[PDB]
């Protein structure tokens, strides 16, 4: 699971509420990482006012952005062409991390016993 | 370790007080220094007075 | 030298005058992709010309005759130069490389100077602080907002001394002695002074007795 | 019986330093309680307490720990208020030649004799061995144990508020500032000696050294 | 690789780009972690501006930080006695987190391997 | 711990500088993560100005929450009744992942060397 | 070996750095340097927006 | 029984480093432990405590590994607490001339005589030789382990912790020994010999080297 | 038994050079170990080591190589563990003059006298003559070998850590650079000499010089 | 790369930077000079027949 660092960009595209794919702009489509298959970064869309919702990108060719709706649980909402793809989602990522860090132990405890 | 204050001078403030010259010196107040000492300035006598209020020449 | 002014760039020097000043400033290229961007403003007056350098690239300059102030423009907005009412900026000052005959370590610091009493130093400060007041009641409010809330200036005093390239020391105490560390002994020392405020001067000795000499 | 106010007010007088900015109050008492220890050693007559202390069953014993040096051991003290016996001072060699286990002989309500060698400051040794913790009077070089405030009282006599001052200015002056100066500090220490060296009065420290009773 | 919390100063010393140390504020110098031996933490250099760049301080000692430049692919630029470090960067701690549980599952599945 | 996200809110009946419990906006309480016996997840209260508190959240009922004080060392401080909590730490969370990665190789390498 | 910085002075690059002079300075930034003392300079106010990108002059 | 926290701030208090920037705690605590081990050595009064020390069969005996030098060996213990009998020295060289096999003689259950040379100072000899590990109280010169710690406790006499104050003055000002060419460290170290030698209480350093037994 | 790196520590504060760059880790190891000799030459009491030594059967026998000089040979050490018996030094010219051929006389199983004169060190003659290479104690000044590492230990008392120090002081500071001084170096041997003379427990130096029994 | 001429002759070629460098020894010459060559910048070139000279100046 690849990770961002300040990539901000607007979804020129009009993204329906069921979207297979989103078009960042020219410029920030190399800011974002770079990805590969079976390797993903989750992002954060911000539309105008409050509303967010958080997506997973499968992977990104030049500037369209290949994209999957509702990892969270957020609803999916129809998009203006004038948005914000930044941010990474703490809850899915840090979960992961907890989950990660514990199976981590379970097995090397798992390993000791067998050893034993 | 003497500081004798002989020949006074005027004020300079575009220097650090301490980087002054030996006999120069801030606050030069009312003092008229002419043969190197401290003369003091006479007070203003009322000549005479003026008709219109706010007068500007 | 040629150098240094070839390196700086005469083909794109953005040229002002402030109070009989050249105000020139140069944005170059470094070769392997560094770049220095800075205002190298040039005054003649005095016992002998020297540079006082800055550090605010300005797209184009324009002098005010009426009212001499310098207008410069960065980023697409027009900025005054030193302006009156403005907290004081940071200042950089390195001092020459002091070559001294002896190879010794230095044991006294007296920093000299006084904190911020002219109050309109102080009315500057208050003004920035009702600003940062401000801006942190409207980022408070924001539908939130992580981070922000931007913490308030200070004046402070850093003087790093450098033994022979390298930083051995930043102090910060005023007007009383402070003390460098110990264990290197150096020859080619050098001094650079960082502070909101002005200092009045900077003495070093090896021993506090020898400061009590100078 | 002078308070340490009285001399941290000498030292604020002949430093140039009244307001006690510089030598902060703390440290001229530190150079109060240093000068008293000093003049202590240097002249042992400046502060002798008569202590009443209990003595461990055995021939061995300690002084108390907070005593440089006993001098003399001259009653000890019966139960309760009675002054009691005397003790004589002997030879702890021929204490052991004779009677070899003397320490292992009975112990006696009311010790007889005591051995002292000034090598050894912290240990004398009884005779015979103490019992239930018999108490007798100890005059020792009693050292002060600090000064921690201004109002705190000096159980020394007044004669060496001198000598401390002294004292307190070869300490002070000794500092390594723009406000301290070197030969003051030396002429200091050397006025300091001098000051001990005129006391006619209390134990010899010129002529005569360690050679006092 | 020790991490900072709520840590924003102000870079009182000029940093050339190609620079060994710089110096913050006194007052912010005991709020950036303490460091040790071996140990480093991320520092993002805020300049005016937009402009950025990322390192991470080698040590630290009183007020003056060691630093280590143009680590994580940002170019060297220089530096305003009028900046602001703060922050965390956000791939490096999680590429290397991501990699660290990989790495011990793939050690502990390993230690199975060998008591079977 | 859990994690949060996208919470924050108002903190409305004022907090005294030694605190056993805080009350939310009622809408915004189902929000923040509903946990369990012995589940805690890090609140940060960004208060008025600058000054910032951190505290821990070992359980949260309904709306109200009973909270703990003075976790990472930041000053208990009296709070006005209004607030905002928010956001998620990165240095105790995260300080909690490094080791629990090492410790994870640690064991690995223990496990590894029994086998042996 | 006391060594004094006092009436600091400007920038002179056509020099080696040893061979300025006792009271010359490298990088001589952000600072106005009238009293003999180093006087920080002010912040820059934001007086007004321009509306064309790419302004020369 | 001075802990090295006041020691160390009087240091600070003399050169003008009060939150140890120059002369960090542990170089200060350093040169505290070594001016311990230097005082002892140049004054034996100043801490001399007597220590249980049990004796390998043999005559040959090592007294414990951190004393300089034992002075006397007054008791020698006997089981558990009793005190038991007393010892004194005495010459080996006519141990040896005469029964000149008298460390195979049978070991003894109390040892009644020992020899110490000032020449071998590790060494000494018990006469009878000691019987499985009999324990003897023994004075000697035991050197100070170490200061790690500000709050570590020096077990030596209160007014060798300003002789002490003077020897790290002399240990830190010899560090900027360019000032005057070390004139005042050699001050220091001046006022330190002056400072023991005035010393009338412990062993007189003045006189004759060794010459108290 | 410090190690060195107490000592590099402390010639590292000395000097100005912390990070041993100037003053190399290796010089000052080899400035310790000069010091660390000379101290053992100065003060023989300072390092000396029961050695037990098989002897070349015959009358003539020598010191072992890491010897300064043999100072008693108190046991004639039986077979195995049992310390076996006692020697006493004679006189080699009477030995010559009574019974002239005594190197060639029957061997014996133990020594029982031997004669060691000054002016020769390595040669120590026995009586009778050793046969089988009969072991016994010698008390002899060990010279300590050499500091390879920084962790490497000092046989010596702890208390020559001073005049270690300034011994170092003394060599590193006589080095024909501009970081080096003189008349510092000539301050550190005069500091040396008399950090020496001042050991009251040892060996004398200032007073009594090689009468040392 | 300093070659040093002592009376017209070459004693030595010193390269070594920043840090003392010896010259041969047993030739007595009073006429000295000094010729530098290098591709990088130089600052000073100092003489003196001690190291503990060479503290002095």
């Amino acid at each position: 699971v690849q990770f961002a660092n300040n990539a901000a960009s607007r979804l020129v595209g009009p993204l329906a509420p069921s979207g297979t794919s989103l078009t960042v702009t020219p410029g920030d489509g190399a800011l974002f990482p770079t990805l590969g298959a079976g390797d993903w970064f989750m992002a954060t869309l911000i539309r105008s006012d409050g509303a967010r919702e958080i997506v997973k990108v499968t992977s990104r060719t030049v500037d369209a952005m290949s994209i999957t709706r509702a990892q969270e649980g957020s609803s999916a909402l129809s998009f203006n062409p004038n948005d914000r793809i930044e941010a990474r989602l703490t809850a899915g990522e840090l979960g992961d991390f907890r989950d990660g860090i514990a199976s981590a132990q379970s097995a090397a405890s798992a390993a000791q016993g067998t050893a034993d | 370790t003497t500081l004798k204050l002989t020949a006074y001078s005027g004020e300079v403030p575009r220097t650090l007080p301490r980087l002054l010259p030996d006999t120069a010196s801030q606050r030069a107040l009312n003092v008229r220094l002419d043969n190197g000492g401290l003369t003091p300035t006479r007070q203003p006598r009322f000549e005479a007075n003026i008709s219109v209020d706010n007068a500007k020449t | 030298t040629r150098n240094d002014w070839m390196k700086t760039g005469p083909g794109n020097i953005v040229g002002g005058q402030f109070n009989g000043r050249y105000f020139a400033s140069y944005e170059y290229i470094e070769p392997s992709g560094a770049a220095f961007s800075g205002t190298l403003i040039f005054d003649t007056t005095g016992a002998a010309p020297f540079i006082i350098r800055s550090n605010h690239k300005a797209d184009a300059f324009f002098h005010e005759l009426q009212t001499g102030a310098l207008y410069f423009l960065v980023g697409k907005e027009i900025f005054e130069w030193d302006a009156l009412g403005q907290v004081n900026e940071t200042l950089s000052w390195r001092s020459k490389q002091f070559v001294l005959p002896m190879p010794t370590n230095f044991g006294a610091i007296l920093i000299e100077g006084s904190t911020a009493a002219s109050e309109e130093e102080q009315a500057a400060y208050d003004a920035e602080r009702q600003r940062i007041e401000v801006e942190n009641a409207t980022n408070f409010a924001l539908p939130n907002g992580d981070m922000m809330q931007r913490l308030p200036a200070e004046g402070f005093v850093s003087v790093s001394i450098y033994a022979d390239g390298k930083l051995v020391k930043t102090v910060s105490k005023m007007n009383r002695m402070a003390r460098l560390p110990s264990g290197f002994l150096a020859r080619i020392w050098e001094i650079e002074v960082n502070s909101n405020i002005n200092i009045s001067d900077i003495v070093l000795a090896t021993t506090g007795q020898e400061l009590r000499n100078v | 019986a002078f308070p340490a106010s009285v001399v941290l007010s000498r030292a604020a007088t002949l430093l140039q330093d009244e307001d006690h900015e510089r030598w902060t109050v703390d440290e001229l008492l530190e150079w109060l309680t240093d000068g008293t220890r000093e003049i202590v050693v240097r002249k042992p007559s400046a502060y002798m307490k008569t202590t009443t202390a209990a003595l461990v069953a055995g021939s061995k014993q300690a002084l108390p720990e907070d005593a440089i040096q006993l001098i003399d051991v001259p009653r000890n003290l019966k139960t309760d208020g009675s002054p009691g016996r005397a003790v004589t001072a002997t030879d702890r060699r021929l204490l052991d030649t004779e009677n070899p286990d003397w320490h292992s002989m009975k112990p006696a309500g009311q010790i007889r004799h005591y051995t002292y060698d000034s090598n050894v400051p912290t240990v004398f040794y009884t005779y015979p061995p103490a019992a239930a913790g018999v108490q007798v009077e100890l005059v020792c070089a009693w050292r002060h144990p600090a000064l921690t405030t201004q109002n705190d009282v000096v159980q020394m006599g007044a004669e060496f508020v001198s000598a401390l001052v002294s004292w307190c200015l070869y300490r002070a002056s000794s500092k390594d500032s723009e406000f301290a100066n070197g030969a003051v500090a030396a002429a200091h220490y050397s006025a300091f000696s001098d000051a001990l060296g005129a006391q006619a009065t209390g134990t010899p420290t010129t002529q005569a050294a360690a050679a006092a009773a």
